[PDB]
């Protein structure tokens, strides 16, 4: 069970677990060691084993790579693709980002969310914390969502949800477009709207208030990207491909080889 | 109907195992990339496509050749076969009809866990199958059913889980189905159910115990829980579960447990077990996981099976 790895450093203490940098000793390749205590972690084994379901279907360089699963006794040892390079969030917290890395960012998640919708796989999480970044500067979208909103809560983050999604009607791909644009305000404003409050109040204000909006020194086309996602109506709001060919995103985005700038 | 005559002629090419089948695998893949632009929209041509596929009996050497198909082509077998399956032509649903007449195929799915390769896919297409109650019900009374007390015990987890997840569907989904099927192969079905319950394996064990517990307190499943809590060693077993190294086993057990002591119409030697534990039990559930606070249901719980314990008296 442990044979086939070996355990380098922590890069990560997890919720229910530890997530560890670890090499193949059969391929020699460089994996992420995600080991989970299934104990304390009561429940949630059916999600997890959901996760790996969707992730084990998927197969494009915007989504993160799984390997494979180990069970040890009460320990559960996910092997997956490494990447070293933080996330969109850990990019926020030496200074604010300007429009051109906010536009290869986005371009980039707008990549993966096209692979996943035509897929016909919703996201449900998408945010500069499950935006991950490779060491090269490559982009890949992980840890999904699940489905049931009262399997969702209070223990919940409603920040980046659908107002669709909280009103419990019927949602697609257009949910994570949203969510899109709730990462944009994210990465331009560094935390997302209405983060001054509570999560339960914020969950009550998505569905009753208007869309957020862009405010202070931020470009027109960045300002109706995020008007674009920011739609109370699922059907109004733009799909990834169209998204990919929006003023901002064509004017402002550049090489991801550039995002290497920032590794901290 | 123009696709169809190609993709029959050719698979009989690659069921061969001669090394020439390396350039049928391109128009294989080519054929049923063309299939999968059709049903997944124009629905007029798809009339004609679902009569084609029936009549050549392709939907049945089309799972039967699908290790021999390449990644891309056996993507597409999966979206063309849970696409058809969901077809419906008035109130009647034509692939049920034809998979109830073509049992073969549900079986071939379900001997598609015995192949890593397949597994997964196998997994998915088998699932859709037995969402229809004439589909779960060919499986259920198989003696292939009893494959699974096998295919959740597998070395790679992932199979085994999913394995699991086909298994827990086909006893929960048709409960009036489930219901008629276990109290008929009770004796033989609850004796390969045990083997799960004293699994090594800590998912088989746990989701196991856990899924015994769901059957049992659903109001269909009244017979088989009133046979199961009759029985002194099923007792004695989630007596043992209680005292397991892993506090999330003896939680899990508590709830099949409870069941035991809660009913009315006590067999006298499950009365004999429960009176001859009578201090001990009183004691150990006065104790019993103190950690659990934020548990109002588990704190009431515990204290009625310590006065249902207390109250106990000999006839």
């Amino acid at each position: 069970p442990e044979e086939l790895f070996t355990k380098l450093e922590k890069i990560g203490k997890g919720s229910f677990g530890e997530v560890f940098k670890g090499i193949d000793n059969r391929t020699q390749k460089v994996v992420a060691i995600k080991i989970i205590d299934l104990e304390e972690a009561e429940d949630e084994i059916e999600d997890i084993q959901q996760e790996i379901t969707v992730l084990s279907q998927c197969d494009s360089p915007y989504v993160t790579k799984y390997y494979g699963s180990y069970l040890k006794d009460t320990k559960l040892w996910i092997i997956m693709e490494y990447l070293g390079g933080g996330s969109a969030l850990d990019l926020l917290e030496p200074g604010p980002l300007d429009e051109t890395q906010i536009a290869t960012i986005l371009r980039e998640i707008l990549k993966g969310l096209d692979y996943l919708h035509s897929e016909k796989k919703i996201h449900r999480d998408i945010k500069a914390a499950n935006v991950l970044l490779s060491e090269h500067g490559e982009v890949k979208l992980a840890d999904f969502g699940v489905a049931g909103q009262l399997t969702d809560t209070f223990v919940g983050t409603p920040f980046w949800m659908a107002p669709e999604v909280i009103k419990q009607s019927a949602y697609d791909s257009k949910a994570d477009i949203w969510s899109l644009g709730i990462t944009a305000i994210e990465l331009a404003r560094g935390e997302p709207p209405h983060s001054e409050l509570h999560p339960m109040k914020v969950l009550f204000l998505i569905p009753k208030n208007n869309p957020p909006t862009l405010e202070g020194n931020y470009s027109k086309p960045l300002k109706e990207f995020v008007e674009a996602c920011l739609n109370k109506e699922p059907s109004f709001r733009p799909t990834a491909k169209e998204l990919l060919k929006h003023k901002f995103i064509l004017r402002n985005a550049k090489k991801t080889s550039y995002l290497t700038e920032l590794i901290d | 109907a123009e696709i169809v005559k190609i993709l029959k002629d050719n698979l009989a090419i690659l069921e061969k195992q001669d090394k020439k089948t390396d350039k049928a695998s391109e128009e294989v893949s080519k054929s049923l990339q063309a299939m999968k632009e059709i049903l997944c929209p124009p629905t007029e041509a798809v009339a004609q496509l679902a009569q084609e596929l029936y009549s050549s009996g392709l939907l049945v050497t089309l799972i039967a050749d699908l290790q021999l198909i390449d990644f891309e082509g056996k993507k597409d077998v999966t979206q063309i076969f849970n696409n058809i399956l969901r077809r419906q032509i008035g109130t009647r649903s034509p692939t049920v009809e034809y998979i109830s007449a073509h049992p073969h195929i549900l079986f071939m799915l379900l001997k598609g866990y015995e192949a890593p390769q397949i597994a997964l896919r196998c997994g998915i297409m088998l699932r859709e199958c037995i969402r229809h109650e004439p589909l779960a019900k060919i499986i259920l009374f198989s003696n292939q059913f009893r494959d699974f007390f096998k295919y959740v015990e597998l070395s790679t987890f992932d199979i085994a889980s999913d394995a699991f997840a086909t298994f827990k569907d086909l006893l929960t989904r048709h409960k009036v189905l489930v219901a008629d099927f276990l109290e008929q192969n009770y004796d033989t079905i609850f004796e390969d159910y045990e083997k799960l319950l004293q699994s090594e394996n800590y998912v088989t064990k746990r989701q196991s115990l856990k899924l015994l517990g769901e059957l049992i307190l659903d109001r269909h499943n009244f017979a088989i829980m009133t046979k199961y809590i009759s029985k002194p060693e099923n007792l004695k077993l989630m007596m043992n579960l209680l005292r397991d190294k892993s506090p999330n086993i003896q939680f899990e057990a508590f709830h099949v447990f409870k069941v035991f002591v809660a009913s009315p119409h006590k067999t006298q030697p499950i009365v004999e077990i429960l009176l001859k534990n009578q201090p001990k039990l009183i004691e150990f559930l006065s104790s019993f996981q103190k950690e659990r606070t934020d548990d109002e249901q588990f704190a009431d719980e515990k204290n009625y099976l310590i006065k249902q314990i207390r109250d106990l008296k000999k006839t």
